[PDB]
């Protein structure tokens, strides 16, 4: 709970900082690492 | 400091540094938000340039997002702590249960936390709350 | 006693504080005492709790200062019911001496004898050890409770 | 705007931007086509640099391929519209049937469309036309 607590309190401190909307609009664009990791995850999922 | 985090931060930076000079200026975020939608008011841009000691350089925003972020934990250990937290292990605890526990879990918590959580979480119509995707949202899976 | 273990004592005491200052309810502080190995019957607990009533037990908490003499009085017991007691009493409590003891009878004579406990208490106590015969090996569970 | 499309465009761009400056110059496409085969005549390169306001930057060709492409549809919905179009659902309609329907389907169509289609489609030797791979070619599956 204290782990989750520190995490959500940091989120609270950060959910309102203006930079967040800005740099979160851009993350879904670049996904090359995401593309590769999802490739391998789907590989193991299909094997299972 | 985390390899994945630093690599994705510098990736997004060199993608947004439309001048490739390593110096973030009003041009970059301005035209980026213009392509996204309504252009940002230059006072917002100046306030975002007020944290860095000048034109936001690479290590500049590196250190700023570090000092603003170092201390959190990835969604993996988040949902790990969430797993034993529920006996059903399906990730469908109730939000009012979250309220009754947050008020005194370790240190005492107030009401702003729970009201902001409920107003910014996909809670069902009786209290049940799902974190399989909400925690990933907290780590920016969808938002 | 000594400050040797008083550090663990302090962290445990403040661990279960609903106010986070050193004031823990009487029921709760007795539960902590029992969790600290020292598990006496609530009778002597109330006896050393100034003989309060249930209302006072659920409204009045305790500081850590008076908690030291309290576990001091608890340590004056210096012993509790022995293991051979429990094994022989459970062995003679069964109907046929078949190395085990029936379950439902145990649950009943536990929730309805002497110190009263809720049904789920003894339920999660016996939980996991159940069998199709309904006759649990009292030895393993009693030694687990004693050592644990 | 589409995630897959923008990601693959920027991928191919940063692969072809052999200087990694975000500025596409004659060097990049020149040496790329040289490795591919006959070098491109510099007038072609200049004409390809005539659309952008300078050295083709990232958002430059982004916007240019958007304005040249925004309005199409992926092969999925293409073959979806093609499915109910045929009762056999095998994707083997006849090209002369396509001709007799294109002349008046909605707005009237001319003869250049059908002749270009037939000359640039794997039609069989009686008229039957397959789109299971041709539509993917239209979305660049093979060409």
């Amino acid at each position: 709970m204290k782990v989750i607590q520190r995490n959500c309190a940091a989120y609270l401190k950060l959910r309102n900082w203006q930079w967040w909307r800005l740099f979160t609009k851009v993350k879904p664009l670049l996904q090359v690492t995401r593309q590769e990791e999802e490739m391998q995850a789907k590989d193991e999922e299909l094997q299972r | 400091f985390d390899q994945s985090q630093i690599q994705e931060f510098k990736e997004a930076f060199n993608m947004i540094d439309q001048n490739r000079d390593g110096f973030i200026d009003k041009e970059d975020l301005h035209d980026m938000l213009a392509s996204m939608g309504k252009n940002p008011t230059d006072e917002y841009l100046e306030g975002m340039m007020s944290e860095a000691p000048g034109p936001i350089n690479f290590t500049m925003f590196l250190t700023m997002f570090g000092e603003k972020l170092n201390g959190t934990d990835p969604e993996d250990v988040i949902r790990n702590a969430f797993a034993c937290f529920d006996e059903e292990a399906s990730g469908f605890i109730h939000e009012d249960h979250l309220r009754e526990l947050l008020t005194t879990m370790g240190d005492r918590f107030t009401d702003e936390e729970v009201d902001e959580m409920y107003r910014e979480a996909p809670i069902d119509k009786k209290g049940n709350f799902n974190y399989v995707e909400f925690t990933r949202i907290l780590k920016h899976g969808a938002k | 006693f000594s400050e040797e273990q008083t550090a663990e004592f302090k962290e445990a005491f403040q661990l279960f504080d609903r106010t986070g200052d050193g004031k823990i309810l009487y029921s709760q502080c007795g539960d902590v005492m029992r969790a600290l190995g020292q598990n006496p019957t609530n009778a002597e607990v109330m006896k050393v709790l100034g003989n309060p009533k249930s209302d006072e037990m659920n409204l009045k908490t305790l500081n850590f200062e008076q908690f030291l003499p309290m576990m001091q009085t608890i340590a004056k017991n210096k012993d509790q019911g022995c293991f051979e007691d429990y094994v022989e009493g459970l062995r003679v409590f069964d109907k046929e001496g078949n190395g085990t003891v029936m379950g439902a009878e145990i649950r009943h004579v536990l929730v309805t004898l002497g110190e009263k406990m809720t049904e789920e208490e003894v339920e999660q106590l016996v939980a996991g050890h159940e069998d199709s015969n309904g006759c649990i090996n009292y030895e393993e569970l009693v030694r687990m409770v004693l050592s644990g």
